[PDB]
């Protein structure tokens, strides 16, 4: 829930570094992206906001 | 829409004027989302689309 009002909050404020957040690659956790992690959590209303 | 809304108030023919709103509304909206142009724009425009509905 957490994760989905701060990506809305993301949307909110400026789609363009959403999107520059979403694709960025996490060197602390494992050179993934935030998408891969999400949906290795399963986790579907991350996925099924607009933004992503 | 803000303003829309506004001069919805001020002048004579409202009940035209909501309706004729209403159409040029929604119509723009999904002629919009053939493009599917940042759909933000769409659902909030929709959304006026139910406002002035």
């Amino acid at each position: 829930q957490l994760a989905v009002e701060l990506l809305d909050q993301s949307y909110k404020q400026d789609e363009q570094l959403a999107m520059k957040l979403l694709t960025y690659e996490l060197k602390n956790w494992s050179n993934a992206t935030c998408l891969q992690l999400a949906v290795a959590a399963k986790h579907r209303d991350f996925i099924a906001h607009t933004c992503s | 829409q803000k303003m829309a809304l506004f001069f919805w108030q001020h002048g004579e023919e409202a009940m035209a004027k909501a309706l004729v709103a209403c159409k040029l509304c929604k119509a723009m909206a999904h002629e919009a989302s053939e493009n599917d142009m940042v759909d933000d724009i769409s659902q909030e425009l929709n959304h006026n689309s139910r406002d002035f509905g």
